[PDB]
RNA sequence: GAGACCACCCGGCGCGGCGCUCCUGUACGGCGCAGAGCCCUGCGAUCGCCUGAGGGACGCGCCUGCAGAGCGCGG
RNA sequence: GACCGCAGCAGGACUCCGGGGUCAGCAGCCUCUAGCGCGGGAGCGAACGCGGCUCAGGGAAGUCGGCAAGCCGGCUCCGUAACCUCGGGAAAAGGAGUGGCUCUGACGGCGCCGGGUCAGAACUGGAACGGACGCGGGGAUCCCGACUGUUUACUAGAAAC
């Protein structure tokens, strides 16, 4: 018979299979596209989720109500210490579908990324990139095969590994990213600029500029095994249900004979790998700067660094990106953050005039410890 | 070889019931003092014992001051451990005193 | 109502009791439904401050009052709601003004704080209202 | 940048956080905290309560 | 940061200190020219001062202490 | 603690004697004496279930139906309606107080000695006080059966008997 009533199925089935995230970190995927003669520039970076601020932003939004008016909006401190490259790969465009040609690795490859390549590196063989390194250090090793790549690559992209000695992260192993050089007059003019960073930092200053939109890709919290109410947001059903109230009731007609992948069941509700889109960068700086997080109606130093410190992360030493909103994952989880794919065309453009540096820690009423001190005098 | 430590019953009854929570920590101190003595067979005189046991089951002392001597070696190596009151725990930290 | 409203969390249900702050001679107001709500299945229909609802004068009120349908405004509620400048800010009781469809209110005074959301969605609620919080 | 006053409490409210309550009396009360507000809303005295501006002004300590 | 068990992501862990910060609301004790009174030369709930104190921490930085990487098993 | 239920079975099974505190109490909650740690233990802290706890704003919109939960409650002093078989209703309904200290009267007791209740008073205290415990939610009707009783052990406690 019909079902009588008129709701909408619970959950969007495209984020099935709901399992356990089985890639490393959060991917990439897709690059934004080439438009071929733009400025040259890379698409994404690798960074560690902070923590969260709230600022008070004055809104331009023409035809709005918050026009012309001050907002108070959470932002994302993602901390982003410099990247280093590390390798080229450039892959032909085969009638299979995007094909490497080649990876051209460094001349020296650092100790953080050497760390990824071993399980426990103080007991490991070292062995990895041996013979390598005697081939190279000459540099023609290095320019024969970056030419191979001019002439065969389609799409160049750079090897780049994450510095997890500047971050307050227990890593110790570097995460390698593969970043892919775009806008380029010509792929050579891309292989050209790929080798003029290789074995140099890169940094989120130079990768985003502030106002641009990013997707964030990242694993989000972990849940554990979970049950149809909170896996799904089905109702809970009336108190008198005997054997429990937190479940779906009827798991399917006669026939269909067997249980369809519609119908909702209980497991795994969070590791999941999900991209957010459109998210608009407030801030990039560095926290060696100590006013950082300063206006000009600040009027005190305030670096990016919370009295007490970041919770559940640490000292964001160094360079950071500041989003406006969420980004999935918890804090200390890799985010990948990414050139947005599709921007929201009609965004207020962003003018920060109040940051907090409060505690996370509890409830702050000081931006600033030296206010602390001078609130509690003696 | 005689060790000074603290050890925080607290910290080792959280995330288990209250009502275990003396057991809980009197299993709690015979694992740690392994680690410090780096040994297998751990006794506890009952002084720890009555000590652990001194606020009832539910509630534990927030903190214990242990002395653990390594008496006993030549392929034995137990370690005796004795409750050292203290007025308070200040800046008290593991005190490895003496040699075998 | 005027202009574009912001989403503000929805305190008053149906069924919501709520005190008249307007002088027309109805002293509680119940909530039979919400103007401009179209609802999933089985949510009760919700509206927040400067929501239009219609509500029924209970016994207490005048007579000539009671026992019709009516629309009104709500200008205060309880439950805390964000405004968009981060102010989270909340109202000692409940409380609604009657007004006629076109935007007129039934009373001449309004008693009371009110909304400024109301205000903002009611020229006529704003030019009465002694004070708009 | 602007910042407001706990009414019960008297310590400062950075921008953002904290509520504001209006009363029937038509005078808007901006607490800092859920103390601040449950405190005030179980007519607990300001001064009586140490950490208040309040009471340290009685005792002098502040003023 | 992950989990029913596993798996995952990480690895000279961890422990217990010290700072920072946060929570709670001014510690025990001492003193008093506070205290309604009482009857005897003391009692007395409270109160004030020391004392945004004391206590606590699962958050952040640090190490002034013990420590911490198998001669395990596979290959 | 050995009886009877296939059993060393949350089931039944007749008595006798019965301390302390708080309390009106042999109630509830703690305890002396006396007894004594039950077909086992460790981890872990998922879903879900069982036994609980709290919940912003609304306040039965939920449902066959307020089922379940919650409100209420001790004591003192006010105050209390229709109706009525004048006995009731009635704890109707509805208010107010309650702690601790320091006292002050009463009352028998005189060679003044022995009571622990009833009043009244100051001073207190994050705006607390039956602080746990124990412990009616109330009202307006309508239908039956006057009532207290009895009933289908093991699905009907009823308006049935």
């Amino acid at each position: 018979s019909h079902r009588k009533f008129s709701c909408c199925r619970k959950g969007n089935l495209g984020y099935l299979p709901r399992k356990r995230c089985t890639r490393g970190r959060g991917r990439c995927k897709t690059f934004p596209p080439d438009v071929q003669g733009a400025p040259i520039h890379l698409t994404a970076f690798l960074g560690y989720k902070a923590g969260c601020t709230h600022v008070m932003r004055f809104i331009d939004h023409r035809g709005s109500n918050l026009h012309n008016r001050q907002a108070i909006d959470q932002a994302t401190i993602i901390d982003a210490p410099p990247m280093i490259c590390t390798a080229i790969i450039g892959y032909a465009k085969t009638p299979k579908g995007l094909r490497a040609v080649t990876t051209v690795w460094a001349a020296h490859i650092a100790e953080p990324a050497m760390r990824r390549f071993y399980r426990n590196y103080f007991h490991a063989e070292k062995t990895a990139f041996s013979t390598y390194m005697k081939k190279a250090a000459d540099g023609t090793y290095i320019k024969e095969q970056l030419g191979r790549l001019k002439q065969h690559a389609d799409v160049i992209r750079i090897v780049a590994h994450t510095q997890p000695a500047l971050t307050p992260l227990k890593q110790k192993k570097a995460d390698i990213m593969e970043i892919q050089v775009n806008g380029g007059a010509n792929v050579a003019e891309k292989v050209d600029y790929a080798y003029a960073l290789m074995e140099k930092p890169i940094s989120i200053k130079d990768v985003f500029s502030v106002g641009a939109q990013i997707d964030t890709i990242s694993i989000t919290r972990g849940r554990g095994f979970e049950g149809v109410v909170t896996r799904w947001g089905v109702t809970r059903l009336p108190r008198k249900t005997r054997r429990g109230n937190r479940k779906v009731a009827c798991i399917g007609a006669w026939h269909p004979a067997n249980v369809q992948y519609t119908v909702a069941r209980a497991g795994q509700m969070g590791y999941f790998h999900r991209t957010d889109t459109n998210k608009q960068v407030f801030m990039i700086d560095t926290a060696e700067n100590p006013r950082c997080c300063t206006t000009e109606f600040d009027l005190t130093d305030k670096s990016i660094n919370p009295v007490g410190g970041f919770v559940n992360y640490g000292r964001v030493q160094g360079d950071f990106i500041m989003i406006k909103g969420t980004c999935p994952g918890p804090k200390r989880r890799p985010v990948v953050m990414r050139n947005a794919l599709l921007p929201h065309r009609n965004c207020p453009p962003v003018q920060l005039q109040w940051i907090s540096t409060a505690s996370k820690f509890g409830h702050g009423i000081f931006e600033t410890v030296e206010e602390r001190r001078q609130f509690y005098a003696k | 070889i005689v060790y000074e430590h603290t050890i925080r019953l607290n910290k080792a009854v959280r995330g288990k019931p209250s009502k275990k929570a003396a057991p809980i920590a009197i299993r709690a101190i015979r694992a740690q003092v392994e680690k410090l003595a780096k040994v297998e067979d751990v006794r506890l005189d009952p002084s720890v014992n009555v000590f652990v046991w001194s606020r009832g089951i539910r509630h534990v002392p927030r903190r214990i001051r242990l002395e653990v001597r390594l008496e006993g070696d030549d392929e034995h190596k137990f370690a005796y451990v004795i409750n050292k009151d203290v007025e308070n725990f200040k800046h008290l930290t593991t005190e490895k005193k003496g040699s075998e | 109502g005027i202009g574009n409203k912001f989403r503000i969390s929805c305190g008053l249900p149906v069924g919501a009791v709520i005190n008249c702050a307007d002088n027309s001679g109805a002293k509680s107001l119940n909530m039979i439904a919400v103007k401009n709500w179209k609802g999933h299945l089985n949510r009760f229909p919700k509206a927040s401050v400067g929501d239009m609802v219609l509500i029924t004068v209970g016994r207490d009120g005048k007579p000539e009052l009671r026992r019709k349908v009516t629309p009104a405004v709500v200008v205060r509620q309880r439950k805390v709601w964000r405004r968009k400048d981060g102010v989270w800010i909340y109202f000692q009781d409940n409380a609604g003004v009657i007004i006629n469809p076109k935007g007129e209110l039934k009373g001449s005074s309004i008693t009371g704080p009110v909304a400024k959301e109301a205000a903002d969605r009611w020229p006529k609620i704003s030019t009465t209202a002694e004070c708009v919080h | 940048p602007r910042i407001e006053h706990c009414s019960f409490c008297s310590k400062p409210v950075y921008p953002g956080k904290g509520i504001c309550f209006v009363r029937n009396d038509s005078r808007v009360f901006r607490f800092c905290t859920s103390k601040c507000h449950r405190n005030f809303k179980m007519k607990r005295n300001p001064r009586k309560v140490r950490w208040t501006k309040t009471y340290r002004l009685l005792h002098n300590k502040d003023m």
